[PDB]
């Protein structure tokens, strides 16, 4: 799970 | 006469000052959400019905998880903003 | 008289701007999953009624053009119009491949003095972004 | 697990950056508007309902007028942002 | 299923700050008319079921020290929670009669880790006040 | 006509  | 800035409806994926969530496997949260409710409901409720749906499904279906433990089991709601002056269906 | 008219041609534009991919000078990864996301967001809009255009990777001097020339365009036969962001994000600010852009002023273009085929007509606006660096620890 | 920013709503009564007009023998334009609705629907609309006719009552039934013509005809639209997972009804 | 849940014993608290004095240092002048405003708004909360407080020109002392209080208050038969906002304001910020505090300081104190008896249940805040100096000339 |  990434962040913008 | 009427306001220049009227009927501006804005669907940001999260609050002001906080990170938006995406999974590389399956996309981001919001647009998971969105496209869920949008097939189903797209054509039959109104703009923000739908919107509240998704900000439900954001807070309650999606949670972080990360090697990193500073990023595990986060969290996320999205923000509607609407200028909107009548009620919107794509109908 | 409590709805948007809706009896028109065509129900509209909306464009997609997918950007997965950044310049090293930004100093932001790859957006992997992002192409999931707009290939879904293509079909659930072009299911709406809308026509759908999907730019991917664009600058900021792209994005603001794409912007500008759809507000220079002619909405009469048009209800509404759509546009759907995809990209890194902090506070107040998109991200292009080269930089970031204020979002303020990529909407502006369609205020109601700057794009008359759109007054009284919904300009939406769909944001995937981030607008900053805090997380939100929940609550049980 | 739920965010903690959620189940918020802000009703504002101009956008970001501009002013908000407020008429000294009538009250201010969205309170006006805002009692108005409420009085009507409050127990029958859900709450984005009712903003939404709030922003269409004070984008088109009010215009400023002032002595200084650098503040004559002007106009304002109100501006809703919900984190709301739900629908919200007053009943 | 989709809509909050309102079988409480009480629709909730709803806290008016009413602000129309200011101190001559922070160079604005007295909004004529907020009376009738918060006249208007305590007799309509009222009628929606609301147990309404109407508190008169406050500090920014007073109204973070209100707010934190009634948080930190027992919410578990309210079904909601509403806030209403008539001062002087500038972007981001409201004016208490001694300055400026910032609007987000004043709702954080009702975030679901701050105040655990309105979790799931929604905290309305309506804001009267500026944001800004600019004006919208409009369109016909 | 007054502005806040």
């Amino acid at each position: 799970d990434e962040v913008x | 006469k009427i306001p220049v800035e009227a009927d501006f409806l804005f669907a940001y994926s999260t609050v002001p000052g906080y990170y938006s969530w995406r999974s590389p496997g399956r996309g981001s949260w919001f647009v998971q959400a969105l496209c869920s409710i949008l097939e189903e409901h797209g054509k039959d409720l109104e703009i923000m019905q739908i919107l509240t749906r998704v900000n439900d499904r954001v807070a309650r279906h999606f949670e972080s998880q990360s090697d990193d433990p500073h990023f595990h089991e986060k969290k996320q709601i999205p923000c509607v903003v609407s200028m909107l002056t009548k009620e919107l269906y794509f109908s | 008289t409590y709805q948007y008219n809706m009896n028109f041609e065509k129900l509209g534009k909306c464009i997609i701007i997918n950007n997965k991919n950044f310049d090293k000078v930004t100093g932001m990864g790859v957006r992997n999953g992002t192409d999931k996301d707009a290939e879904a967001l293509f079909k659930c809009f072009r299911s709406l009624g809308f026509d759908v255009i999907v730019y991917n990777d664009c600058s900021c001097a792209k994005m603001q053009d794409l912007l500008k020339k759809a507000s220079e365009e002619d909405h009469t036969n048009a209800a509404c119009f759509a546009c759907i962001l995809l990209s890194h994000g902090e506070e107040n600010v998109i991200y292009g491949k080269d930089g970031v852009t204020p979002i303020k002023d990529l909407t502006a273009h369609f205020r109601g003095d700057r794009c008359k085929t759109l007054l009284e007509k919904p300009k939406l606006f769909f944001i995937q972004a981030c607008r900053g660096t805090e997380l939100d620890d929940g609550i049980q």
